[PDB]
RNA sequence: GGUGAAAUGCGUAGAUAUAGGAAGGAACACCAGUGGCGAAGGCGACCACCUGGACUGAUACUGACACUGAGGUGCGAAAGCGUGGGGAGCAAACAGGAUUAGAUACCCUGGUAGUCCACGCCGUAAACGAUGUCGACUAGCCGUUGGGAUCCUUGAGAUCUUAGUGGCGCAGCUAACGCGAUAAGUCGACCGCCUGGGGAGUACGGCCGCAAGGUUAAAACUCAAAUGAAUUGACGGGGGCCCGCACAAGCGG
């Protein structure tokens, strides 16, 4: 295949950072997580490892084209803004970031407060 | 905690007329006497170039071309784990380990003559295939996890 | 005068870019008209004259 | 965020200092502005 | 690569997951406000219907019809309790997984009661403003909510007037803290209550409840004290400033 433009997600939890490249037909191309690059345990829920994890999304997406991308960010953790600068550096001239963080309007009740 | 420290090295000699090897008589006069140290202090200068072709300083000037790390490792903590800060420092800081580390690591070789022992790796500062140019690039390697340790929480 | 869910040129002035209603500490509005604003918003919002969230 | 449930006793504890930092803002600065 | 640190659900069953659809409960972001309404408990999406009280403006009417209230009788967070739906999420119990001398817990992964709806019960809370209800009076200033009226008037507004809701503060009161037209001032009408600390809101009785239990409510015995508020200090795994080779540069068991 060769698709020239796609929409590219970042799941940016407090624990991990998952980056999935899709097309505008939403079908996943290349996923790279912040623990899938050999991390496994405590340390790097940090913008360091998303800088490592977002580039592996890049150079595996550089198989089917994908010049321009659209970035959907989803989650509160660090590695939120250091995965979109780790993404143009792989040779992407991304149009605009977009925030999709799910917010309930009142929703379910959350878990108990940690002590 | 203002720093009232004032640095000013004297760089002039009646024998060599160098820069960072003129006032060095401090570690070559090994707590004893200058009479015995005078043939060991400036006896090695004309012993490093007496085995090769170029002048003593020729391979003495190229010590800070392969023995000076490009980062720093001073620790600091904020509310989690201690994170050091590595970045391009001033020449002085970077070029301090590019002589003394090459110089002090000569006791684990020790061939004939004390002055040859001091001059043992002074001619190595060009190709950098010795031990002083083995820890130079090593410093750079231990900064992947410390790469983003400077602004945020540092 | 009495602001209304039909008057979208008035209601769009207190709707933020993400769709949210802007408070009374940002726009200078009286407390009677604010709580009358956030009803005409919620009627036009319901009636699909205004989005709830930014997205579409 | 909305990470944990905030029991509505501790959620009904509001106004950190907003009748000081926005009400006595034009009071404690009146040592110079007279 | 959660964190004061790792352990459970996954790949001849596809793994957090798509730009997708459907179902189902439950809570209604923003507005949101020392904001509002209600006797209190309480009540947050939107629209309709049924309904309560307040506020407000003039005018007309009744003519003390009022105030309080032992009994009594209603309404009362939560959790519990029957009886039947419901069941996302969360989660006493409980299973493991950690952490620690142990951990019976705090942390993790689950998770039935319960939370939700209907009818019935319970009748309790730091049910608090720790402040009974009603009425009259007593310096000011600064906000705010619902009205009203005056102001050259554009209101961008201003002033007085009411009913609320707040922040200071004179007099006064208070052991002090503090309260101060929302009194803890000045007085009045009525009610409830208290009499050293434990024992104890406990036994026994009565009443109520299906139960859990509630309510009314003591004595023996015991001790010389408990208690309030402020003061000085010492202390804190409280906070903020500051210092010293205290923290790491070229020392050495």
């Amino acid at each position: 295949k060769t698709v020239v433009d796609g929409i590219a997600h970042i799941h940016a939890s407090f624990n991990n950072t998952i980056v999935t490249i899709t097309d505008r037909q939403g079908n996943a191309l290349s996923w790279a997580t912040s623990g899938g690059s050999g991390f496994r345990g405590s340390r790097k829920s940090t913008p360091f490892a998303a800088q490592v994890a977002a580039e592996r999304a890049g150079q595996a997406a550089l198989e089917y084209g994908l010049k321009n991308l659209d970035v959907n960010v989803k989650g509160p953790g660090p590695g939120r803004e250091s995965a979109v600068r780790a993404l143009n550096a792989c040779g992407y001239k991304i149009a605009s970031i977009t925030d999709v963080t799910p917010i309930p309007h009142n929703g379910c009740r959350p878990p108990k407060k940690r002590r | 905690r203002r720093r009232v420290a004032a640095k000013r090295e004297v760089l002039a000699d009646p024998k060599y007329g160098s820069q960072i090897l003129a006032k060095f008589m401090n570690h070559v006069m090994e707590s004893g006497k200058k009479a015995v140290a005078e043939r060991i202090v400036y006896g090695a200068l004309d012993k490093v170039k007496e085995r090769g072709k170029a002048d003593p300083l020729e391979t003495f000037e190229k010590a800070l071309d392969a023995i000076a790390p490009l980062v720093e490792v001073k620790s600091r903590r904020v509310g989690g784990a201690t994170y050091q800060v590595p970045v391009e420092v001033r020449p002085s800081r970077r070029n301090a380990l590019a002589m003394r580390w090459l110089v002090d690591f000569a006791r684990k070789r020790g061939e004939k003559s004390m002055a040859l022992r001091l001059a043992g790796e002074l001619l190595d500062a060009a190709e950098g295939k010795g031990a002083a140019v083995k820890k130079r690039e090593d410093v750079h390697r231990m900064a992947e996890a410390n790469k983003a340790f400077s602004h945020y929480r540092f | 005068k009495e602001i209304d869910y039909k008057d979208l040129n008035t209601l769009k002035a207190y709707v933020s870019e993400t769709g949210k209603i802007v408070p009374s500490r940002i726009t200078g509005t009286k407390a009677k008209y604010q709580r009358q604003l956030a009803t005409a918003i919620k009627r036009a919002r319901y009636l699909a004259l205004l989005p709830y969230t930014d997205s579409h | 965020s909305r990470e944990f449930y905030e029991k509505p006793t501790a959620e009904r504890r509001r106004k950190a200092a907003a009748a000081v930092k926005r009400h006595a803002k034009k009071v404690q600065r009146e040592q110079r502005r007279r």
